[PDB]
Formats: C-alpha cells, sequence, structure tokens
C-alpha cells in the first residue's frame, strides 16, 4: 500500500498544506520538551526537599 | 525497473519523514511523562503489609 | 489485498493524474496526522496536569 502511493507526480494543495502543519509542531515540540523538563526538575527540587 | 525520481517525490518523503520524527518524539514524550506519573503514584503506596 | 488491487489499476489512469492536485491526504497519511495531533494535546494536557 506505501509503494502504491509512491509513484504520485505531484503535490496536491493537502500535502502542501499538512507540511505546513508538521513545519509548525517543532517549535511547539522544542517548548514542551523545556516544560517537561521544567516539571522535572520541579519534581527533583520537591523530593529532595 | 524504469522510473526517474521527480522533484515531488523528495519533497512528499521529507514530509513523511517529518511527521515520522515528530510521531517518534510525541510517544516518547508521553512515555517520558508516564514514567514520571508512574513515579508520582507510587511513591503513595507504603510497602509495609503488616499494620493494621 | 483489495485496496491495494483497486489503487493498482486506478494508477494506470491517464485522467486520474489531472485530479491529482486537489487529493485530499490519503486516511493512512492523515490518521497520522489526526495521532499527532491527539498525541501533542495530550503531552501538553499531561504537562498541566
Amino acid at each position: 500500500l506505501h509503494s502504491f502511493h509512491s509513484e504520485l507526480p505531484v503535490l496536491s494543495d493537502s500535502e502542501r498544506d499538512m507540511k505546513k502543519e508538521l513545519q509548525l509542531i517543532p517549535d511547539q515540540l522544542r517548548h514542551l520538551g523545556n516544560a517537561i523538563k521544567q516539571v522535572t526538575m520541579k519534581k527533583d527540587y520537591q523530593q529532595q526537599k | 525497473g524504469t522510473i526517474y525520481l521527480q522533484h515531488a517525490d523528495e519533497e512528499r518523503e521529507k514530509t513523511y519523514k517529518l511527521a515520522e520524527n515528530i510521531d517518534a518524539q510525541l510517544k516518547r514524550m508521553a512515555q517520558d511523562l508516564k514514567d514520571i506519573i508512574e513515579h508520582l503514584n507510587t511513591s503513595g503506596a507504603p510497602a509495609d503489609t503488616s499494620d493494621p | 489485498v483489495e485496496e491495494a488491487r483497486e489503487q493498482n489499476e486506478r494508477n494506470r489512469d491517464s485522467g486520474y493524474l489531472h485530479l491529482l492536485y486537489k487529493r485530499p491526504l490519503d486516511p493512512k497519511s492523515e490518521a497520522q496526522l489526526q495521532e499527532i495531533r491527539r498525541l501533542h494535546q495530550y503531552v501538553k494536557f499531561a504537562v498541566q496536569d
């Protein structure tokens, strides 16, 4: 099924606009992947107290 | 056996590999959270069954 | 097996190629985008919770 979709000669309106959303998510993951660390370092500080 | 790759297919693979890496990052960040939560429920459990 | 049969024969029309500019995502590509959206919102809530 993955090979039967690879031979398509042009990008659609939906392939190009999913690509906009997928280009936005990494910087939200950069904030969430600091928020997890801030909550871990909160737990580390509370547990040691 | 008989095709030349096109610029759309290059740009499609670069889009699906961005979704793969985002999915494989999110499913880690969801387990990082699950381990943090399991270590939050298990700290509350006193491991002596002699207590009345 | 039968999705793979139909898509193999669909890819052999010359008219179909002309409509691909206006195709939505395939249901697997959008199901992965909906899972990425679901996981992003979950990882965002469980950070606050």
